[PDB]
């Protein structure tokens, strides 16, 4: 059920700020660094441990 | 100076400043009180949010219960002409004061009054001081009880034919238990006869050892025609678990008391929670001047 | 969950105000990675608060685990509270070496420019590229120490779901080493030499440790006094709507 | 001071790191004994 | 589920909640973030009032100055066709950009502008870094200094036929006062000749030894004649304290320069506050790689 | 509890004066400490 939410606040934050990066004219070098950073923002990478 | 520091027309100045300087005064003042009066109101809602509304945190200074009366004297003296009958008005009227609340159209029906034993008895317990259960319920003290005290036949109780009356009460405390003294060959004189375990006793005496003479026949009257209070009104639940709540009564005729003539009389409260104090002259026991001067 | 804010939101000032970037990735590692992990390991030796044995067997479907309520909380309030410590403590390091709040705003197109040796500041004087870098490093090393101040109190008020820390006590010896241990590491990976080799975290001046203690005494108080309602209230509003 | 306020470009951070050190080192230690305490 | 947790008609929920819940959890939010936002404006407010207006406060990070040029080379490269006009145009767009802040029209009267020495002198203190004096004067700086790049006679600067220039700059730092080194018998080779003491020299060469050959003549321009920035433009107090400052430039025009062929010319600044870095290729030096293709 | 909850009425304020003086004299000690810490 976590997973799920978590998740959901992902792609959310996700996919948007990439469709904004390229409407603010960002080049791919830069977005890419974006998209990771907010992937392992949102992630929890200790709580299952 | 003493013109000018009060107005000048050149600077236009009052008492010193011009309008603005006033006003950013009077601004700055405000606005700084203002803040004050909030914090100060913020740290007492807190302080609100931090109390019990059906038990005081701290009972300890109130410990050993006291012993007050009916009558209001200024000087722990009762004196009173026989003859003149705006004499012993400023008495009696606290008497009745006293007494008016136990009257029997105020105790009816089943809420929230119970009727109780009609000879003293045990404790009582109505549950924990919660609000769980609704409003508890209080035993019914009747005044016919008390038999020549009570304003109903004799409205001035007494102090009409030199043979005035005493209403000694108990101060109440919520979740105390009174405990009377046993049986054992260690108890004092008088409290041997009529040893109702359920009573706590009270007796006076005179405080000298040339007054016991003066003094005559102390009659007492309560529950069950026994001199004490009965443990069945016990405990007390406090105001907000328990409105409508009566505190047992105890009436002292000074029967044969000699005429003109200044007599100290002191009554006492026995027991085990109970403790008397050399500074606070209420704690347990009670000192009383009676003077029937005709 | 509750630091998850506090990482997520410099990237996001980063699209929309365009302001250097407050929050590295390899600092939000060391933070999910290394400070958080004993302080979480800690809270499973929490004793009881009431009388488990009494009450009744949760609804499965009903009641679960993660619920709204908490979103509410660490994505909703403690969270908000975190990272906006770690903002302050960010714009203070910047204010103190030339960069005022009002020139940082515009400034990401050529902040980040590898070829413009020359950017001025509030002040006037010209910054070339590495030399600018170097504070922003170092504003990522204060953030994610300013993370552990917040994180103190998220600690202690998470000790606890609705009693007061003054009731239960910290009897919990792991949590008080949790912190400890919290503190030292950062130490640790800011003043070791060779730092700024391996994991790009400069010194910190001993004036900037201090800019996340108001916002760590403010999350304190505000969790206390919301642990407080719950008591006295039952069923009210603070309960159906932050407890847990 | 004047032309050689070259002090004004210069700041100890090996002594910063020192201490830094040393006091990561006493807040370890306290912390060891805190967890042992007890299981002696 | 899909079609009910979206919209109900019997309790009139949305989502979930009511009408009042939406309201009671949106006011809610909108008090706590509004104190959350006078909270951070408060603390940042009090920052504002910690800073000085005329000087910062850690100046440790800009000790060693840098030295940046006039064109824009994307990775410190100059390649650009001697046939082709469009091949050259992003860098004069630059150069222009630069030199047209040196304009005459712009340096005129008595302020804030003052004429200094023609040949290189020493430091000038207009007093401390203070508001008591009004704004500061800084000294003027022709273009016409600068003798064949300076795009009054050939626009272009150079570009134009295999010759290009490339105007250098020493990075503005407040307080900072250029030393040079002395005369003593340890000094680099290049350095010996024309030791003005109150000239910064600059001095450039090829990075790799078999380069050399291949680099032709380096011919500087500058202020007296000299490869260097002179000391009467120095210290710097800052753009509050000395709005309209001008900062020393130097031009090096790269005459003779093979055709066809990468070259590597790196340009290094002497002095005793100067010190270069591993890391950082712009403390102090700076790195061309000019190839004049045709 | 009930009948017998007498411990509801009972303070030990003896305890508390003891250490409420056991710590006057420390912080008493301490600033003699800090005043002539100097003179020798
Ligand atoms: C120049 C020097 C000035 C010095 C200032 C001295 C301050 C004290 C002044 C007057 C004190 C008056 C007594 C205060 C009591 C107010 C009563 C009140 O208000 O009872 C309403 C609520 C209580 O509700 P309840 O029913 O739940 O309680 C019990 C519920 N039961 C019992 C049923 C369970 O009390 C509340 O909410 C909280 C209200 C607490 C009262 C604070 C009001 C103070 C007003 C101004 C102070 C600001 C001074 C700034 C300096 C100005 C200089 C010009
Ligand atoms: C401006 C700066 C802002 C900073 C904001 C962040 C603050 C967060 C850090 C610290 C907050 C400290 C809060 C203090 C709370 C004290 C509470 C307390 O004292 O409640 C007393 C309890 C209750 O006892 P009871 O009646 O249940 O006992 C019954 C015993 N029977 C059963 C035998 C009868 O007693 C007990 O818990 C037992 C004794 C426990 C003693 C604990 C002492 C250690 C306290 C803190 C450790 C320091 C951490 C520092 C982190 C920094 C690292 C560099
Ligand atoms: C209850 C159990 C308790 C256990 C506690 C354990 C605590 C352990 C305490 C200390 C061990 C730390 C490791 C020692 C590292 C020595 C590194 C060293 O001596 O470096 C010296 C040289 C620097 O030379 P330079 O100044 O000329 O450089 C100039 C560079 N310029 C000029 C280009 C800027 O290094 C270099 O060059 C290259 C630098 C290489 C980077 C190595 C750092 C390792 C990175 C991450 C590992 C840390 C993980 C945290 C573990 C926590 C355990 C609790
Ligand atoms: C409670 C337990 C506490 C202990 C946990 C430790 C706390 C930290 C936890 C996770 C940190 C992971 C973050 C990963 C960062 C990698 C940074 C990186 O890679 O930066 C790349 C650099 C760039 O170098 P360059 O090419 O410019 O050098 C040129 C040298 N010239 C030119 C002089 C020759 O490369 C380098 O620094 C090369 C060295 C690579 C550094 C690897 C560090 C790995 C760190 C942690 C892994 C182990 C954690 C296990 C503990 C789990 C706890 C549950
Ligand atoms: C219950 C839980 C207990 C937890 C206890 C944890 C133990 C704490 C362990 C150590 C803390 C003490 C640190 C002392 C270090 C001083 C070292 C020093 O020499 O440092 C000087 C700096 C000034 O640096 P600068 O930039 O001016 O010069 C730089 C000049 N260059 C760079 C050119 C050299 O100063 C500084 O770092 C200032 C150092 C910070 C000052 C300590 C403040 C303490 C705050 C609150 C405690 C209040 C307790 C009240 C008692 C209540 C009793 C009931
Ligand atoms: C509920 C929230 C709790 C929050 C707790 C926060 C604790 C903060 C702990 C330490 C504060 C940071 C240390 C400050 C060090 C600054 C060093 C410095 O270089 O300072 C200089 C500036 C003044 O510069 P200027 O331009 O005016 O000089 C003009 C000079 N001329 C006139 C010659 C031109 O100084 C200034 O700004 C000083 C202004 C600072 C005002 C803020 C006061 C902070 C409040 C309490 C501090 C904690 C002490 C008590 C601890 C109790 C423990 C229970
Ligand atoms: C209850 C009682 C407790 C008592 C416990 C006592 C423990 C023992 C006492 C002290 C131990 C501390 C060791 C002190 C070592 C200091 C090393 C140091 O100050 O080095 C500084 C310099 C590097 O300066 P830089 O010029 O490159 O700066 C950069 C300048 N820029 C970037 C601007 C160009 O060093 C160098 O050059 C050479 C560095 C060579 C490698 C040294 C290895 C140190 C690494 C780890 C040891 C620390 C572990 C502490 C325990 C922590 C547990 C978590
Ligand atoms: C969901 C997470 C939210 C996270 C919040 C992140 C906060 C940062 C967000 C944006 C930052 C933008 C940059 C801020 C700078 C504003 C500039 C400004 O304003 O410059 C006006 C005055 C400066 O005046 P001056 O001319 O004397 O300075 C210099 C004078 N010289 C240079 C001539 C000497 O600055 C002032 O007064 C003070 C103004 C400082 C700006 C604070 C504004 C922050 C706005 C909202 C924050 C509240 C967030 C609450 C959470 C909401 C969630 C929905
Ligand atoms: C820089 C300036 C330094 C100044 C230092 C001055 C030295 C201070 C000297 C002594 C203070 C320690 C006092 C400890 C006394 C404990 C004694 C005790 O057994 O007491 C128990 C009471 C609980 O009483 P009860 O009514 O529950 O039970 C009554 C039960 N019956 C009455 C039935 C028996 O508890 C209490 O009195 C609680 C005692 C108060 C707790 C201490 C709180 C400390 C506050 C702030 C300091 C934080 C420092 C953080 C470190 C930062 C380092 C950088
Ligand atoms: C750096 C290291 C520093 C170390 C320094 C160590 C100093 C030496 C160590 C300890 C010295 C402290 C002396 C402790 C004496 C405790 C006396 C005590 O606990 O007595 C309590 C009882 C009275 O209780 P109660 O039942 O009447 O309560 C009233 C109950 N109600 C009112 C409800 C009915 O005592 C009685 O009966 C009998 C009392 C007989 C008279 C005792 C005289 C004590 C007076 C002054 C000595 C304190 C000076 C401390 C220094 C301060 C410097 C400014
Ligand atoms: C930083 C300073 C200036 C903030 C001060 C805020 C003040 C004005 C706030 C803090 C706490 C607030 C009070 C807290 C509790 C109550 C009880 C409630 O039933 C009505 C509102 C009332 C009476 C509030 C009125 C406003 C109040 C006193
Ligand atoms: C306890 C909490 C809720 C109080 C928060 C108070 C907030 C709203 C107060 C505290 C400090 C205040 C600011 C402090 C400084 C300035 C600069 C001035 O030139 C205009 C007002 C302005 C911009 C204030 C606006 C309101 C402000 C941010
Ligand atoms: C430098 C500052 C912050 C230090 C402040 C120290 C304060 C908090 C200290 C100084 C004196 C202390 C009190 C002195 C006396 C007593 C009586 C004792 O029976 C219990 C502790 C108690 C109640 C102490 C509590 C903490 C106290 C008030
Ligand atoms: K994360």
């Amino acid at each position: 059920h976590f997973i799920h939410i978590i998740t959901g606040v992902a792609v959310f934050l996700g996919v948007s700020f990439f469709i904004l990066s390229l409407i603010l004219g960002y080049s791919w070098l830069e977005a890419v660094i974006f998209l990771i950073g907010i992937i392992v923002a949102n992630v929890p990478e200790g709580l299952l441990a | 100076g003493w013109k000018k520091f009060l107005w000048d027309s050149e600077k236009k100045e009052f008492l010193g400043r011009t309008g603005s300087s006033w006003f950013k005064i009077f601004l700055f003042y405000l606005i700084f009180y203002g803040c004050l009066a909030g914090i100060f109101i913020g740290t007492i809602q807190v302080l609100l949010l931090t109390l019990s509304d059906f038990e005081p945190k701290y009972q300890d200074r109130v410990a050993p219960p006291g012993l007050s009366h009916a009558p209001y004297a200024i000087k722990t003296e009762i004196s009173f002409s026989i003859s003149n009958p705006k004499s012993y008005e400023s008495f009696v009227k606290s008497m009745h004061k006293l007494m008016d609340l136990y009257n029997e159209s105020s105790q009816a029906g089943n809420s929230p009054f119970e009727d109780c034993s009609d000879t003293p008895a045990d404790y009582i317990k109505r549950g924990d001081l919660d609000d769980s259960q609704g409003q508890k319920k209080a035993c019914r003290f009747s005044r016919m009880w008390l038999k020549n005290c009570s304003g109903l036949d004799d409205t001035t109780y007494g102090y009409a034919e030199g043979k005035p009356c005493v209403v000694a009460k108990l101060n109440r405390i919520i979740g105390f238990y009174p405990k009377p003294l046993k049986n054992t060959t260690d108890l004092p004189e008088e409290l041997q006869a009529n040893y109702n375990q359920y009573v706590l006793p009270l007796r006076c005496a005179a405080k000298r050892e040339e007054d016991r003479e003066k003094i005559g026949s102390i009659e007492y009257f309560g529950l069950g025609g026994y001199a004490g209070f009965p443990l069945q009104y016990y405990p007390y639940y406090g105001k907000r678990l328990q409105k409508k709540y009566l505190q047992p009564l105890l009436a002292i005729q000074f029967t044969n008391l000699t005429q003109n003539m200044e007599l100290r009389i002191e009554c006492k409260v026995y027991g085990e929670n109970i403790d008397y104090s050399e500074k606070d002259r209420f704690r347990g026991r009670f000192e009383v001047k009676i003077e029937v001067k005709s | 969950l509750t630091s998850n804010i506090p990482e997520i939101t410099p990237f996001l000032v980063f699209i929309i105000g365009n302001v250097p970037l407050p929050l590295g990735t390899v600092t939000i590692l060391c933070i999910d990675l290394g400070t958080d992990m004993v302080p979480a390991i800690s809270l499973a030796y929490e004793q009881a608060e009431s009388d488990i044995m009494k009450r009744q067997p949760r609804n499965p479907k009903t009641d679960k685990l993660v619920n709204e309520r908490l979103i509410s909380m660490a994505y909703g309030q403690i969270g908000m509270i975190q990272a906006l410590g770690g903002f302050f403590s960010y714009f203070v390091i910047l204010a103190e070496n030339g960069f005022l709040p009002m020139d940082l705003i515009g400034k990401r197109v050529r902040w980040d420019d590898r070829w413009i040796s020359d950017v001025e500041d509030s002040f006037g004087q010209q910054w070339t590229y590495e030399q600018r870098k170097i504070v922003e490093f170092t504003c990522h090393t204060s953030f994610f120490i300013s993370i552990v101040v917040v994180q103190w109190a998220d600690l202690i008020i998470c000790k606890t779901r609705r009693n007061s820390i003054f009731q239960q006590g910290m009897k919990n010896k792991i949590l008080i080493f949790g912190l400890f241990e919290e503190t030292a590491l950062a130490a640790f990976l800011s003043y070791c030499p060779g730092t700024d080799v391996a994991l790009r975290m400069y010194p910190l001046k001993p004036s900037w440790w201090f800019c996340a203690f108001p916002y760590s005494l403010i999350i304190f108080l505000y969790d206390e006094m919301r642990r407080f309602i719950i008591r006295r209230s039952p069923g009210g509003w603070v309960e159906q709507e932050t407890y847990y | 001071e004047g032309p050689d306020n070259d002090e004004r470009f210069t700041y100890d951070y090996y002594r910063l790191r020192v201490v830094g050190l040393i006091v990561a080192a006493v807040l370890c230690v306290i912390g060891i004994i805190i967890l042992l305490a007890g299981k002696c």
